[PDB]
């Protein structure tokens, strides 16, 4: 259930993102406050084992910009990019 | 923010250096607002990049 | 994956800023409807702080 | 398919000019339509006449986008200040419009419907509107009685918004 | 009729045909304001017919 509730907040995390830029700030402070529900929703933000297309997009643009603010501790990401590269008739 | 940073690097020093700033100066080449108008009713609302 | 969002129409706010203008024009004290849709679609939200 | 924030701009410097004139005189608009008419080849072939028909859709969907005071203007001052720029319309749409944005000896909803908007605009911002209404309308018998044949056949349609 | 024909040619015949007239005058059917709004901003600017 804390899975699929999860994804519709990364999901609402990433289009206000797109409508603005610099990182939707109630997760922020879910981050450093809610650390339970911020892996429990950052599952989530990691599930793309999936093609990643040749130019950057939305899901790798809000990742990329969650890295340079230094969350995402490097095990986590490299198990996203490891994941990633994938009669009777 | 965007695609590669050497391709975002090249514009700026390219932008930066002195000769371009010396030739924009004499100019057919200055962009008229009706230039400008052709490019910007060229591209779409459809791949921005903005 | 639900990978961003997509945009659909850049026309239909055009077709809104239209009415804007004419009924702007039709008034010109009493106070605009947008500020009351605002406040009911506030209310109908969640008060939570999830 | 490239312009639809170009045509905001537009929007954006067409109300300020609006107000500008709020603080008689013929808009520039107008001019332009023509200047760009009279640079057409005047010559009768099908080439020309398909692109004399091209640039007025295109300036109707120009005006129909633009607000409904361009036309009328808005706050008619008195009656001796009276029909300044309707003149310059109605030129346009006995001129040209007539021929090519017409249909069965009358125009299109869409200008007819924004003209009338336009017209109620600036009249009701006056005083003595039905008279002002009347006087304009009894002109319209004169200068550009299309706008009237139009408004017989799109009646259906403005009655409820007029009223 | 079911004409295996050319779609444009379908979809006119069908809208000519009465019954299907009858069936639009009986209003859960009519489209609104509001369900046509719903569907034109489905839409792109990106790929179009119009």
């Amino acid at each position: 259930e804390p899975h699929s509730q999860a994804l519709q907040d990364v999901e609402k995390a990433i289009m206000v993102f797109e409508h603005t830029g610099n990182i939707p700030v109630t997760v922020m402070e879910a981050s450093i406050f809610r650390r339970p529900y911020y892996v429990s929703h950052f599952l989530p933000a990691l599930l793309t084992p999936r093609v990643l297309p040749k130019v950057p997009d939305s899901r790798v643009a809000f990742i990329e910009s969650l890295k340079r603010a230094d969350k995402i501790p490097p095990s986590l990401y490299s198990t996203y990019c490891q994941a990633c590269s994938a009669e009777p008739l | 923010h965007l695609p590669s940073a050497d391709w975002q690097r090249a514009a700026l020093s390219l932008w930066t250096h002195r000769t371009f700033r010396e030739v924009l100066k004499e100019e057919d080449v200055h962009l008229t607002y009706q230039d400008w108008l052709h490019l910007e009713l060229e591209i779409q609302p459809e791949a921005d990049a903005l | 994956l639900v990978f961003g969002g997509r945009t659909g129409n850049e026309d239909i706010i055009s077709r809104l800023q239209e009415m804007v203008a004419d009924l702007e024009l039709q008034q010109d004290s009493q106070e605009h409807f947008l500020f009351e849709i605002f406040r009911r679609r506030l209310q109908a939200l969640t008060s939570g702080w999830s | 398919t490239g312009n639809e924030d170009i045509i905001s701009r537009l929007q954006e410097m067409v109300a300020d000019l609006e107000l500008q004139q709020d603080l008689s005189q013929e808009h520039f608009l107008f001019e332009i339509f023509r200047r760009r008419l009279q640079a057409l080849t005047s010559g009768w072939s099908v080439a020309a006449s398909l692109q004399r028909q091209r640039e007025l859709l295109m300036y109707k969907r120009i005006l129909l986008r633009l607000p409904s005071s361009v036309l009328c203007g808005s706050s008619f001052q008195a009656e001796q200040p009276i029909t300044a720029r309707c003149e310059q319309f109605f030129h346009l749409v006995n001129s040209e419009m007539r021929n090519f944005c017409s249909h069965g000896g009358a125009l299109t909803q869409d200008i007819t419907a924004h003209f009338f908007r336009g017209l109620l605009n600036a009249c009701l911002r006056s005083r003595d509107p039905s008279l002002m209404v009347d006087f304009i309308l009894a002109k319209c018998q004169t200068k550009c009685p299309l706008i009237l044949t139009s408004a017989l056949v799109w009646w259906p349609s403005l009655e409820p918004v007029l009223l």
